[PDB]
RNA sequence: GGAAUACUGCCAGCUGGGACUGAGGACUGCGACGUAAGUCAAGGAUGCUGGCAUAAUGGUUAUAUGCCGCCCGUCUUGAAA
RNA sequence: AAGCUCGUAUCAGUUUUAUGAGGUAAAGCGAAAACUUUAAAUAUGUAAAAUGAAGAGCUUUUAGUGGGCCAUUUUUGGUAAGCAGAACUGGCGAUGCGGGAUGAACCGAACGUAGAGUUAAGGUGCCGGAAUACACGCUCAUCAGACACCACAAAAGGUGUUAG
RNA sequence: GCCCUGAAAAUGGAUGGCGCUCAAGCGUGUUACCUAUACUCUACCGUCAGGGUUGGAUGCCCUGACGAGUAGGCAGG
């Protein structure tokens, strides 16, 4: 009889989503990811900071 | 049906028309390929050579 | 708002006769019934036939009747006809056969007695064959209607 | 808008028997990518007949200011259109970066020759490294050494509509 | 995606991105004096009303269909998070001919079962990634009637290119603060 | 050489204030929390409290104030006069 | 409107694919622009992939209708200048609502009765709802300007001012 | 580029008025804000449509979408 938004109501979304308790345990909206030391090549640079 | 155009393009200075000839070939080529079938059924820029150039006005 | 089809447009179909006779209102009722719990196409054929104007409905001769019984596998067949059946003096005999019709001349239920069958109504139909079991559904000649 | 600098890296559509097309480089000024890349596209065909979809554009990078909070005098090259011909100008900006002294080229050309954003094209913005080779004096002016001046008459902004006092244009 | 942009950067190597496959389109303008070729092509598309959104697949075909429709909408690059936002809030499904809320996984299932799509979540994997029943799965959502954006339109005047100060044709990526906006 | 910050984006992160709405009417559904019992914000508002019980609310009417509103019908021509 | 038929029907004021068109001169590269092979598509046809569509085809029937005005685009012929003849497509007619102070053809948007929110076009000194906002420049008119303008007076004149 | 001249008569009058001059003018940039019978959401009325109904059926229940109008057409009062 009435629409409830999914995104406002908790309850509606993990009945649309059974996922969604695992992404809040788990904090999948700020995963931190491993980091890595790559380097741009020096022609590309010297190419950003040529005219 | 053929083509009109003086030596402006009108379909149905004549010639005969060539309007079907790929759909007649796909008919055959698709049932051969029916045959066929029933017998046994982001690309990358690198600079080595070359580089960017600055050509402005 | 940019329609691509016409708004508030009626579908076609009927769902009352203008006849105002009671009893063909009993039997549309019966068989709209029939047909909405029945998934046999004979009931909704009939149906729709009890809808269709006197124009659209002609007659039916005994004489009709009999060579439609004359078919090979279709003798035993009970005949439907939504709508009068008429006799016919151009037949001299006439076969054993169940008729089911809205109307019987006097002519065409003598006959068809003399012969030795039955003529039953709609609801006797219904009664009898619910899906219309081992029925034949005849429609008369059209254009006579000039 | 707020100016920021693109580095736009284009090409010839590749095909059959043909490798290694003109890598053509740009740098256009532009509030973002999508008119950058506009813009490329326009002073390619410009520069030359190459239609969008006879190119390629393989790279664009944001170049940032490198010393952003140094002052520093620009010499501007453009060219701009109008209902005479095309016009060519120079310029000289002292600003802290690239991207300020091109809002301020563009602010001042549609302040004097009433010339907009699709009428200017940006030849090239370069520092001047010497004092001596700066030409115009309203640049070569704030250069001196001990540099000072007042502001005279300051306006003060009120905030209601009566004040008790005669205000003070002192400062 | 980033790894590749990165090891390109190291090698010295220029990575060409992958061309888009998905746009996000919302009708512009009202349903007055529209020329016949391109309201024909925006019935086609189902954008029948002023901010009524649809997907589209990008193919040859389509492109030329958008760029004839460039005066009348704002379209672009949708994300993962606006497709979301979008069907979660206001996706409704067409099922025997009615707007029918997706309140429930078991509507979905009822109707797109047939083709794999068991949840709302199958039905976003669907369309972020252009899938084998694309065709099937956009049909079967109802075109999305999304709101006037909440801000505004950020510019003065929306009937000129966004390139040139105005609000409709190509946007790409802005398209998803659009679409929030409107949401 | 090592950071920080800006900007852009994401979070099925948290939390405060305001406004309009409360359709439906035994139960049935999909879920959430619980070892269970069961409870819940999960197929649409309930709980607690006060004043009044009449011109108090409201209606009608006359006026005032703010904004709006050209005099009807016919007949002509695209159209208006 | 009524009948008959069917509805994995039947299509489409749309795109694409293959087959044509002013070959007009920018292909590039040829036997010394005179050669004669190609190419993104402005702009129509035929026939077969995209997108959309629950109504379609046929047969009998019934009413009202039988002027045009304005504009865009292309085209042919013209004048001092206006322009005239065609074809297409829109707007108006039968049409209320927001805006342009005002209004046949301008800009938005088409309309059941209400509530809340957001906007279009247009605006935000006061009339008058909304910044006498922020920022960089220009201009001082002895009747400035606040616009119809990629129009007429308009070809120029000036010891006004600014930037080249 | 802006400014002055670049001709114009005759009742008193018009950037709509007031008025405005680092504008309340002109060019441009960035934001905020105002409000249509338009867009979103809800309630209600009607029209149409699709499902269900053997236990006022010209009804009853569930669901969805729509609502400008002259001549004219059809229906209910």
């Amino acid at each position: 009889v009435l629409k409830k938004n999914p995104l406002k109501n908790k309850q509606v979304l993990l009945r649309l989503n059974p996922y969604a308790k695992v992404f809040a345990a788990e904090k999948l909206g700020s995963k931190k990811a491993e980091k890595t030391g790559t380097k741009p090549a020096a022609v590309f640079t010297e190419t950003l900071k040529h005219d | 049906i053929v083509d009109i155009k003086a030596n402006q393009g009108k379909t149905g200075h004549i010639k005969h028309s060539k309007c079907r000839q790929e759909f007649l070939e796909r008919v055959k080529a698709n049932a051969a390929k029916r045959a066929e079938a029933k017998a046994q059924g982001s690309r990358i820029v690198s600079t080595e050579g070359n580089v960017p150039q600055t050509l402005a006005p | 708002i940019d329609h691509t089809s016409k708004q508030h447009k009626r579908s076609g179909h009927r769902t009352a006769p203008k006849s105002d006779n009671v009893y063909l209102k009993l039997l549309v009722k019966l068989y709209t019934f029939l047909a909405r719990r029945t998934d046999a196409p004979f009931n909704k054929v009939v149906l729709k036939a009890l809808f269709l104007s006197k124009i659209n409905r002609p007659p039916v001769s005994v004489s009709r009747i009999a060579r439609a019984l004359k078919q090979e596998g279709a003798a035993n067949k009970t005949v439907v006809v939504v709508g009068t059946v008429t006799d016919d003096a151009r037949i001299f005999e006439f076969p054993k056969t169940t008729v089911a019709a809205l109307r019987f001349t006097a002519g065409a239920r003598a006959k068809i007695v003399k012969a030795g069958g039955e003529c039953i109504t709609l609801d006797q139909l219904a009664v009898r064959a619910p899906k219309g079991q081992n029925t034949l559904i005849l429609r008369g000649p059209r254009n006579s209607r000039e | 808008a707020h100016f920021k600098e693109y580095q736009v890296i284009g090409r010839r559509l590749p095909t059959e028997s043909v490798p290694e097309p003109k890598l053509f480089r740009m740098r256009i000024f532009a509030s973002n990518e999508v008119i950058a890349k506009s813009r490329y596209w326009y002073f390619l065909q410009k520069l030359h007949k190459v239609k969008k979809a006879s190119g390629e554009i393989v790279s664009i990078n944001q170049i940032n200011e490198a010393h952003p909070t140094k002052v520093k005098n620009f010499g501007v090259w453009v060219r701009y259109d109008s209902r005479s011909g095309t016009h060519n100008m120079y310029k000289e900006i002292r600003d802290v970066s690239r991207v300020a002294a091109v809002e301020t080229l563009y602010q001042d050309m549609a302040a004097r020759h009433r010339a907009r954003f699709r009428s200017i094209h940006i030849l090239k913005v370069a520092e001047i490294e010497k004092t001596a080779d700066v030409k115009r004096q309203y640049v070569k002016q704030f250069l001196t050494k001990d540099l000072k001046f007042p502001l005279p008459h300051r306006v003060q902004k009120s905030t209601k509509t009566f004040s008790y006092k005669r205000p003070s244009t002192f400062y | 995606i980033i790894q590749a942009k990165r090891d390109a950067k190291a090698a010295g190597s220029y990575y060409v991105e992958a061309q888009h496959k998905l746009v996000f389109v919302v009708r512009i303008k009202g349903i007055n004096k529209i020329p016949p070729k391109p309201r024909k092509v925006l019935q086609l598309l189902r954008l029948t009303r002023i901010n009524s959104g649809t997907f589209v697949k990008v193919t040859k075909a389509t492109l030329e269909l958008l760029k004839l429709i460039e005066p009348y909408v704002a379209y672009g690059y949708p994300s993962y998070s606006t497709i979301r936002q979008l069907v979660y809030k206001r996706g409704f499904g067409k099922i025997n001919k009615q707007r029918v809320p997706l309140s429930d996984n078991a509507i979905i299932e009822a109707n797109l079962g047939k083709y794999g799509i068991l949840s709302i979540d199958d039905l976003i994997h669907e369309i972020i990634t252009v899938g084998p029943h694309f065709k099937q799965a956009n049909n079967f959502l109802w075109p999305f009637k999304l709101s006037n954006p909440s801000g505004g339109w950020g510019v003065p005047r929306k009937f000129k290119h966004f390139i040139q100060g105005g609000s409709f044709g190509n946007r790409e990526e802005f398209i998803n603060k659009l679409v929030k906006s409107m949401n």
